[PDB]
């Protein structure tokens, strides 16, 4: 799907639709007596005459402007529009103007300050009067449009309004009507004229009035400032990197454009003319109206890619000289931006994307767009990568050293995104990285030489007093000693206290909303066991029933209103287990509402199985079948039981009949972490089918279900491949994922669970998948895409398992990703940026990990004994 | 070269 | 109380629903073993994780000025982190400004950090606080006492969980009063016992008290001259520009010694500092303010006895112009010139007071700080232009005293300028007086500044042209504009406050979402009756809005509101009138027996008489239901109790309060015996028992006890200070009571209606609402008279409503019973106009249930 989360809250993820704090200056125009001004958006303000509407399509007029002359161009354009009575609209505030004329907005939606709608007849005089009165006013070229004559007046053929037009005109707001046909309106950085529409005569004259000193081969990245092109200079046949800045774009809140912090970049790269590891400006000049910068193409993959090839994720075998090379890379960075600070040049944006490493370990520092030149002041870092920007308003000389300190901690333990949330997290992971680097077998002199440089970079930064809203989060400096079940119960009670503390503070800040902060992959959902509040309430209940406490006073009312909200929002455009209503009804069954659960399940079973699209356990019919199997195994009085077993038999016959028609049987190409763009593992693939038909075999014994189990194993190990030593991991096209949702940790759970029924030839893979799921460093802490599923696969259904000895490893691994709030624990999900309480990424997955370790059976999926 | 210049935006490996 | 905010530019909103918060934060460093929890919207608490405080003890209150508030916090927090004491502090800089402001109670004044120490560590805590807050200055907190000299102040109160101060087994309860109260029976420590043991002018009274100090009426001993006195406590009286009352008093002294020779401007008699309080002793002159002089002298009803109003008003306006011109000659600018800053004596000599906001520089555009609502400038203007805007609005106030809506609609003063001219040529004034006043007002209009309306209230335009009403299509067009502007106002309210009330209303009913008077279902009922009036169809989503509002009203019942204008009894009646009946009988038979019994009030607005009205309506429209006898028996016992004692239900006599609050009102239709007589008249129309007629005749006299005559035979209800002719609290409800029960009452009762009809027909009415306003007067004078015409009555109604009407989009809106912001309710709003039109069309009054 599409997510519009914002990093505006200091502690939590929040959508931009819930962002309303606008202290910027409001744009306004005078309103005549026979005019009305109406807003029905968060960006635009519509002005229309009384009782006059426009057409549904036609030539719309776009007007762009500067930031300084934007309030006084609105007066001129509104004064023009108040004789030529046309419907025009403009941007709300100055912040909307900056975010529309910024950098990371789409090139087809950018630059539009004022949009006008003359019908067909006032357009000719309207364009002439706007051309006559907009002298001296300049603005960005809008890429989807075409400039009229010389003033910032821009035209396209587009859709004016939504329907109107007698009854409903049988048309939509995305498709135009040319000669009684359906042509879609493409909103792209291009001028699209649909073929066949009658151009007027003056517009026909306007449309009929339509060598570089380099050779551009391709493009690397595109933005509202303009592209970054991989070009080759014609005068030398030498490959460079191009970067353009179309005028009056890249607006920030300082008031600068991309044409100003490009003369700044040219001056910065001219001052640092001869430094090893620094790009050189080779060509700078304006072509038409776009100025171009030719910098030296520094070779090398970025720092995260070099780390992914070179960090000891699993063992020290082969990567036996990592710390010496990382020390050399860090010293190369320190030398480069300390020779840069002698020339009064400050980079102000140092993160893992701005360092490139060669195959011979040579460092290059790029992206000098945000350079400062005069120290002298406590300045604000404008646009910084999260985890690397400075916390306070400091000098330009210390912002680069903070960036170098975070690169130093990145090279020594790759968890940096939580240092922007918890102050002192770089010392929390310092001891963990020391323990990991003495556990692998590294030399003590290499660790000492790394740690001396890191500790010397720690003293080169600024020590401040935390005054922000995220100073309630403290690191875990003291490691807990786990020796008995009381020490495990203390940790579990601290998890339960921190969960309710963070929930109460979220409900304090955001009323009339969700009762729990959730990772941005599931912000605008409240169903299914990955991101819902009901799953967190279930995890809290099974945590209370683990250490035998009582409910936290208002917990019964919280779970009553959560269940009532789930009933009120019980849709049907889903049927999923971990994103929909089968997981919601299994939560309702597990919370203590079993009669209401079987009632509502038998109420919507037929429609909620018939209306479905996918086939996985996540968002396909397998989740419905597994909830029905749990309901008829726990309760043998279901009147809909025969329809459940017949649908399982039909699904089994379809699984034997159709090959590779359930999901993708292959490698794949998607390299993202979105759950809807993954098609493998326990949650998204044939392993969910095997989990369904290894429990259907347990309850309703058939040869067809064991045949489905072996077919699921034989289909799943096609994509699983042997690594360098002994590891079997799934390929997502460009990377390998041993996680519980997409890889080796989900398959081994049912090979170990169904080990008695299954044969020997694919219990032989239990050792090949065992050390492929035991690394030394795991990036995320969650149960699905992280360490708590890696631990659960390694330990659960493995026989002769001690609770205390397993928890002693678990808590020791869990004190890497933890933070302290009140007298409890909180944790950040699969970003590290903001606090999460959900199951698939946040604290409730750890709570369910402890519950599933105590009980011996999973709580993420039904595991009927 | 208005056009050419603007064509550059319609290259590949975009955004 | 009503904690309403004038922050939204269009509608009344609540201060609890305020979340702008520019408001630079106050922050203190948090150690590892401490937490910071902010439960309130103004306080931020810090505690050392799991360590509590005693329930009673000695607080420590620490004050600070505006400049050093960010540094006192960093010292007090560092002390409290050593001596581990639960302390709390203010959230933002804005709430510091409001807590150290001017119009705040002196029980909540100056408190910046409220520490909660223990008894054992209190001596060391106070020693470290005195050692490290030495040199810092702050306001004095009147409820506490200063420790030695530093801004540490001490109070014995309640630390946490309500206000009970139980000591030695007796409830004492702490009071947030501006005095130092030591409660009886405390184990006082030794150092706190040693600490507790270590006028040229005569004060006659004190007019006003505030956070700046007080305004006193005094007398010099040396000169024996009656003066007025001002106080400025140090570092108290902060505004958003960072100045205190001690500087405003110095500016007032500078201004009043610059303007020493000008008459009407007070002279400085005594300026001295006693203790630490600055005192200014300028001259008190005789006279009443401009509001009381205008209420005494404006021709509210006729011109008899006030024939020379436009001559004296012209002379007084010339005096104000001369005073402002002579003040502006010496570069002295008043910056707050409204009806409360001008005194006029019995000889009609003007005096201009309250020079606290005075300025001395005209070279820069400034912003008016404490602007009166309706007199403040819309833009950042020059100070001379600000004073001339104030004088122009005072001129318009003397010409037509509707001045509050000029802060909402740009051009309302020239809208009411034609209304005032028509009223003055209709009353029989001379042409020369009108021209001589109008040339002065038009001269003051040109001395102000013109500007473009770029605010959010640019969508409200004045009703410049009078609608020509000749036929019923004109009334239908007017009503279509009313219902079309109502939906526009409703949708634009919905845009800026989602998951809240559907319609915007008065500040008297921001919390009320039930009944006719202040709910959303009533305005939906008004829209439905308007659609039925025009014979049109509802637009797009009226059914969905009505269903969602009905289900929300079902989910928000509470049994503490048993009245039809604020509770369940009106929601049931509206739900019956919205289209579904059997649902309303189901709710009535479910809730009647509990809401008639759980009832403390017994009026119409909140009491059991409204329950009996909405039961009588339900048993009249539906003759077959099980609870029919239970309503008849309840009204029979209710009428027997009325025959037993008439004074036991409401107040029979002159009132005491002088406020527009519905809960502070105790007479009239919705609040007194007139609605009791209304219920009993409908009970006589249904039951036809003579006991109801006897009770109605008793209610007529019980209301008419508190009605006095005047020199012009106008029968108005006496509230004690003002005379009320309105519908809710006055004589218009009585006029509808005799007019509706016309064929039942005796001719001695009908002799009073001729004198009642002169009271309901003035020339000028302050408010446009249906309850406390002009629409109720029009309904009382034009319902149930003899024949009831429609075109002529609607022509006069539209002509009188054009004084108050706004224009939004393609329709009309209404500013309420303050005039400040837009309302849509059936008491102060557009739906009142809507049901005024529908009740003029359909005969019967549609504010209360009735039978046929
Ligand atoms: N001098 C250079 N040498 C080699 N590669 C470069 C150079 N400059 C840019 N690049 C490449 O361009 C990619 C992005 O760099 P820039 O476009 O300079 O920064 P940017 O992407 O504009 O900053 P963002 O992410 O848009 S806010 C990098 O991944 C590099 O591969
Ligand atoms: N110089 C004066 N002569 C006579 N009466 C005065 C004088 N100053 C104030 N008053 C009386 O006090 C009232 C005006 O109160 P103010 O002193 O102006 O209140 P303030 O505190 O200055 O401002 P407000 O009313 O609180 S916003 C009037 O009723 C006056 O009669
Ligand atoms: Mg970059
Ligand atoms: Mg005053």
């Amino acid at each position: 799907m599409q997510y519009d989360f914002s990093l505006k809250d200091p502690l939590f993820f929040t959508l931009t639709d819930d962002d309303l704090t606008d202290f910027s200056s409001k744009y306004s125009a005078p309103l005549p007596y026979d005019w009305h001004e109406l807003s029905n958006n968060s960006e635009w303000v519509n002005q229309y005459p009384i009782g006059f509407t426009t057409e549904r399509q036609g030539w719309k007029v776009h007007i762009s402007s500067d930031y300084k002359h934007s309030h006084e161009v609105l007066e001129v354009v509104s004064k023009v529009c108040h004789e030529f009575r046309v419907v025009f609209k403009y941007l709300k505030t100055e912040k909307v103007f900056v975010l529309r004329n910024g950098k990371n907005i789409d090139r087809g939606y950018s630059g539009k300050f004022i949009t006008c709608y003359p019908n067909i007849e006032s357009l000719e005089g309207f364009l002439k009067e706007l051309e006559r009165k907009l002298k001296g006013y300049t603005g960005p070229y809008i890429l989807s449009d075409r400039r009229w004559r010389e003033a910032p007046i821009y035209l396209r053929y587009g859709v004016f309004r939504e329907s109107i037009p007698e009854l409903e005109g049988n048309l939509k707001s995305d498709e135009l009507l040319v000669s009684g046909k359906i042509i879609k309106d493409i909103r792209s950085p291009k001028f699209i004229i649909p073929e066949g529409l009658e151009i007027p005569e003056f517009l026909e004259k306007w449309l009929k009035d339509i060598e570089f000193p380099f050779t551009i081969e391709s493009a690397i990245r595109f933005s509202n400032c303009g592209g970054i092109y991989n070009a080759t200079l014609s005068s030398s046949n030498k490959k460079i990197i191009l970067r353009e800045a179309r005028p009056y774009t890249g607006l920030d809140f300082s008031g600068e454009y991309s044409t100003e912090r490009m003369k700044s970049e040219r001056r910065a790269l001219t001052i640092l003319k001869d430094i090893d590891g620094i790009p050189n400006v080779f060509w700078y000049g304006k072509l038409w109206e776009h100025n171009f910068l030719g910098v030296e193409k520094m070779d090398g993959i970025p720092l995260n890619h070099w780390l992914t090839k070179n960090y000891p994720l699993y063992d020290s075998k082969g990567k036996e000289k990592y710390l010496y090379r990382a020390k050399n890379i860090l010293k190369q960075l320190i030398s480069i931006v300390e020779r840069a600070h002698k020339h009064s040049v400050y980079h102000q944006d140092i993160h893992f994307g701005n360092i490139l490493i060669d195959r011979s370990d040579r460092l290059s520092l790029i992206d000098w767009e945000q350079v400062r030149f005069d120290n002298s002041k406590m300045v604000e870092q404008k646009m910084a990568a999260p985890g690397y920007g400075s916390w306070i308003d400091d000098y330009p000389s210390k912002i680069d050293w903070y960036g170098v300190k975070q690169i130093a901690h990145y090279l020594y333990f790759p968890l940096i995104e939580q240092t922007s949330l918890v102050l002192g997290y770089d010392q929390q992971t310092f001891k963990v990285a020391h323990r990991n680097f003495v556990e692998m077998g590294y030399s003590d002199t290499d660790i000492k030489n790394m740690e001396v440089i890191i500790n010397a970079l720690d003293n080169k930064c600024s020590t401040f007093d935390n005054l922000s809203e995220k100073k309630i989060l403290k690191p875990c400096l003291n490691n807990l000693v786990i020796n008995s079940k009381a020490d495990i119960n203390d940790f579990a009670s601290r998890l339960g206290k921190g969960l309710l503390t963070i929930s109460d503070e979220w409900k304090r800040k955001y009323k009339n909303k969700r009762i729990f902060p959730v990772h941005y992959y599931g912000l605008k959902i409240n169903q299914g066991i990955a991101f819902s509040d009901l799953g967190i309430l279930l995890s809290y209940k099974k945590l209370i029933d683990l250490l035998s406490d009582k409910v936290d006073n208002s917990y019964e009312e919280i779970k009553n209103l959560a269940i009532q909200t789930a009933i009120a929002k019980f849709r049907d455009d889903s049927p999923g287990l971990l994103d929909g209503m089968s997981g919601t009804i299994w939560i309702i069954h597990e919370l203590g509402e079993k009669q209401l659960a079987i009632d509502l399940f038998r109420k919507y079973y037929s429609e909620m199985l018939r209306k479905s699209s996918e086939k996985n356990i996540y968002s396909g019919t397998a989740g419905i079948l597994l909830v029905g199997l749990y309901l008829i195994s726990q309760h043998n009085d279901l009147s809909i039981k025969e329809l459940i077993i017949s649908d399982m038999n039909l699904f089994a016959d379809n699984y034997l009949f159709n090959p590779s028609d359930f999901c993708k049987v292959g490698v794949g190409d998607t390299n993202s972490n979105d759950p809807y763009e993954a098609d493998s593992g326990l949650l998204f693939g044939h392993t969910g089918i095997g989990w369904l038909f290894g429990e259907a075999y347990r309850y309703t014994k058939n040869s067809k279900f064991l045949k489905c189990l072996n077919l699921a194993i034989e289909s799943e190990l096609v994509a699983y491949e042997k690594d360098d030593f002994d590891r079997l991991q799934y390929n997502q096209g460009k990377r390998l994922l041993p996680y519980l949702s997409t890889g080796s940790a989900g398959l081994l759970l049912l090979i170990s669970r169904n080990k008695e029924f299954l044969q020997n030839s694919v219990l032989n893979n239990c050792h090949y998948l065992e050390k492929a799921v035991s690394p030394n460093f795991c990036v995320f802490p969650g149960i699905a895409n992280g360490m708590c599923g890696l631990f659960l696969s390694k330990n659960l259904y493995k026989s002769n398992i001690n609770y205390v000895q397993q928890c002693k490893e678990l808590i020791r691994c869990l004190e890497t990703y933890l933070c302290v709030v009140e007298d409890g624990f909180a944790l950040a999900g699969d970003s590290g940026l903001k606090l999460t309480t959900d199951i698939s990424t946040g604290t409730a997955g750890i709570i369910l990990t402890l519950v599933s370790l105590r009980n011996g059976k999973l709580e993420l999926l039904p595991s009927v004994q | 070269m208005l056009e050419e210049v603007l064509k550059l935006q319609l290259m590949d490996a975009k955004e």
